[PDB]
């Protein structure tokens, strides 16, 4: 089962604003966009930058 | 071969027919065909009404 | 005469539009089915 | 029939009978063709209702991929992790709105 | 009974005349249909493209 | 090579000037289109300045100068649907594409 | 310079003249040169799409005569006798091993005979519908009528690029006054027009009237079509076949 | 079973080719050409049935009276057979009587 990041009709900014609106509770879009990021994916993307 | 806003001709035909038989005119236009038809034969008087209209 | 301009309010009248006039031909019922025919023109 | 089919009792996403109306429609993807007959009236929703739809409840993922394709499509997914596909072939614009809102009020 | 046999004789005749008149007025209005031409034009327009 | 049309600001004044180039009297908008070569020259100047003439199917309904100014005062906004619907500034809850 | 091609037959006063711009293919970027008119009976009758569908049917069924056939209970090979023992076995008796109930025999009620469906239907009505479709093409931003179908160039690419430059349509049908008098350059360039076509005088017809996106009529030919529709207008009771001589036939 | 197995041969058909391009061009031949020749001759089809379209029995009757002396003996016996069949078919047994 592939991640939904690898199917059609996905936009990270759009999904972030969806993460804001869907719970009916506002948030700082830049802050939440940072917040959904852990560090394991950061390490994975940094290692992927080397290839 | 009617042309124009045929519903006006229908209202006029009902109005002329109003004294003629009393009942409201049972009439239908043929908008694509551009015609008007009235139930019943009121023929010669209708020709007279068109003639008195002149056009 | 609003007719021609009202027609101009659509796309080009292509071959995909020439409809038979409603009331052209009564439906060609194959003499069968659950409603029209069970014995098809002869009865029992 | 019924006994030839499975069962699933009446429940919610996350016992949301208490907290708040956690609207369970994450994604939904209608699509029309640039030259598409069947989606013509559906294009009408793409004309009218979709902006009205996001006006009425913006918190969902509205998608018009709108390929040069063969028929209209509705891809509904949600926080329950399932998906329902809804054909809109040869439907009405009023029926398009009815299908949209009925999909919205589901789970 | 609350009245004599001839007492209400005709006591409901005007409404009977009205009802028979109403039946006569609404009954026999069957004739050829009235057909607009814009409907035929719209059925021609049904193969509409997008922009 | 562009069908895009925008009504100009000096349209009434340039229209009166072109009408004077076509013919004099008052009530400029009431000049009928029964004349032939005058109509040809008038529509020629109007199209040459405007860049947008009426449709040839709309020529037969052109019978006066008032409607001539009006159809020349009518804005013609034209774009592709992937260009038009997208530019209507829809809300953030949808971003539709038409990759055709 | 100017040009004013009015209609020869006197159009009645109950409508004004039916006017439009007059074009030509000479200018590769120079159109709208001259303007003319036509009678309401030429391009401005009632809409009447139903007449057009009548024209469509009388076209698409005009000459086709299908040839598919079959065999009957005596046509396909074999079969004179009782096929097998009728009652000795538990099977079913028949009349033949060549009736239509078995594996190889007859297609019992299939299309027998090479059939045809010719329809010389109401020709004046066909004329009026042909006029109707011409009128539809007139109002639909399609009747771009040119002065003369001369080719200023010999390359078909010139026609294609002008057509995209004119925003005429995706398909073009240009028709002239006389086939022998059709210009050699125009047909020569047109020979590679894979989707456009050129046509002679009598060829303006219904499936043709839908065939391209738009039609390009020659001006004297447009008058010829007008005269034809005018002779179509008010045709008296025919008491002789109209191919022979008359009082004023031509 | 009763279906195909793969997607069938790709239906290469150009709907806008030349042999269909003129399909009915110059076919309003009669009133648009000053009455020289009717459409009732413009059809390229068999002379048994070029425009007198009756019933099936009528179709065969015309086939006989037009071209019977031009057939091989199998066709003559066949046309005679079905002609006898149809002549019995019209007036013997049916739904309306
Ligand atoms: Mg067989």
């Amino acid at each position: 089962p592939v991640r939904r990041s690898e199917k059609p009709n996905w936009d990270y900014h759009a999904e972030i604003q969806a993460f804001g609106h869907r719970l009916q509770e506002n948030f700082s879009l830049d802050l939440l966009k940072t917040a959904f990021v852990n560090s394991c994916y950061i390490k994975s993307e940094e290692a992927k930058r080397q290839q | 071969k009617v042309e124009g806003d045929i519903w006006a001709l229908q209202k006029d035909v009902e109005d002329f027919l109003s004294p003629l038989l009393g009942k409201t005119p049972v009439t239908q236009v043929n908008e694509v065909t551009g015609t008007l038809r009235i139930k019943g034969y009121f023929d010669q008087e209708l020709k007279a009404w068109l003639l008195e209209k002149g056009f | 005469a609003r007719a021609l301009d009202l027609l101009r309010g659509l796309p080009r009248v292509s071959l995909a539009n020439l409809k038979p006039n409603p009331g052209s031909k009564k439906p060609e019922r194959r003499p069968r089915g659950r409603r029209r025919g069970r014995k098809c023109g002869r009865g029992h | 029939t019924a006994r030839g089919t499975p069962s699933r009792f009446l429940a919610s996403v996350l016992h949301n009978g208490l907290g708040r109306y956690v609207q369970q429609l994450q994604r939904l993807s209608f699509s029309v063709s640039r030259d598409g007959a069947s989606s013509r009236g559906a294009r009408e929703f793409v004309e009218r209702e979709v902006i009205d739809f996001a006006r009425r409840n913006p918190g969902v993922v509205i998608y018009v991929n709108s390929r040069p394709c063969c028929v209209p499509r509705v891809v509904a997914e949600y926080l329950n992790g399932a998906v329902r596909e809804e054909s809109i072939h040869c439907k009405s614009v009023e029926e398009i709105s009815t299908l949209v809102q009925k999909l919205a009020d589901q789970s | 009974p609350y009245m004599t046999r001839e007492q209400e004789r005709g006591h409901a005749a005007v409404r009977r005349r009205e009802a028979f008149e109403a039946i006569k007025a609404a009954a026999t209005s069957k004739f050829p249909p009235h057909r607009f031409i814009a409907d035929q034009l719209d059925h021609l327009n049904v193969t509409k493209k997008w922009s | 090579r562009s069908r895009a049309y925008t009504p100009p600001e000096d349209l009434q004044s340039r229209l009166e000037s072109y009408v004077k180039e076509v013919f004099l009297p008052s009530n400029w908008q009431d000049i009928s289109l029964e004349d032939s070569r005058l109509k040809f020259n008038l529509l020629a100047h109007l199209a040459d300045d405007l860049g947008h003439v009426v449709p040839n199917s709309r020529l037969h309904q052109m019978c006066r100068v008032r409607d001539v100014l009006d159809f020349y005062n009518v804005p013609i906004q034209d774009r592709s649907k992937f260009d038009e619907l997208s530019a209507s500034n829809l809300p953030p809850n949808l971003k539709i594409t038409w990759s055709y | 310079e100017p040009v004013l091609r009015k209609v020869e037959l006197p159009v009645p006063t109950h409508r004004r003249p039916v006017q439009a711009w007059v074009e030509s293919l000479r200018g590769f970027e120079q159109e709208r040169v001259g303007l003319a008119d036509l009678h309401p009976d030429v391009f401005a009758t009632a809409p009447r799409l139903d007449i057009l569908h009548q024209v469509a049917m009388w076209q698409k069924n005009f000459k086709r005569i299908s040839y598919a056939k079959t065999k009957t209970r005596a046509e396909v090979r074999g079969g004179g006798r009782k096929p097998w023992p009728q009652k000795g076995t538990g099977r079913a008796r028949h009349g033949s091993i060549r009736s239509p109930l078995w594996r190889g025999g007859g297609v019992a009620h299939g299309p027998r005979g090479p059939t045809s469906y010719y329809y010389m239907l109401p020709m004046k009505v066909r004329a009026l519908g042909l006029k109707v479709a011409l009128t539809v093409k007139l109002a639909q931003d399609d009747l771009h009528i040119m002065d003369s179908l001369e080719l200023p160039t010999g390359d078909p690419q010139y026609l294609t690029e002008l057509a995209h430059y004119r925003r005429w349509g995706d398909s073009v049908l240009l028709v002239d006054l006389t086939h022998e008098e059709m210009p050699q350059s125009i047909v020569e360039a047109t020979s590679r027009l894979k989707t456009f076509n050129l046509i002679p005088a009598v060829g303006l017809n219904v499936h043709s009237m839908l065939k391209h996106q738009t039609l390009v009529l020659t001006l004297p030919t447009v008058a010829f079509l007008e005269d034809k529709l005018l002779w179509q207008d008010s045709r008296y009771r025919p008491l002789y076949p109209f191919s022979l001589p008359y009082s004023d036939f031509p | 079973i009763g279906i195909r197995l793969t997607l069938p041969p790709p239906k290469v058909v150009d709907r806008w080719n030349e042999k269909r391009a003129m399909f009915g061009v110059y076919d309003n031949i009669g009133i648009l050409g000053n009455f020289e020749k009717h459409p009732k001759e413009l059809i390229r089809g068999p002379i048994w049935l070029r425009g007198w379209k009756g019933n099936e029995l009528q179709r065969c009757i015309r086939k006989r009276k037009m071209v019977g002396s031009r057939m091989f003996a199998d066709d003559l016996h066949n046309l005679n057979k079905r002609i006898r069949y149809l002549y019995k078919h019209f007036n013997r047994h049916g739904k309306f009587r």
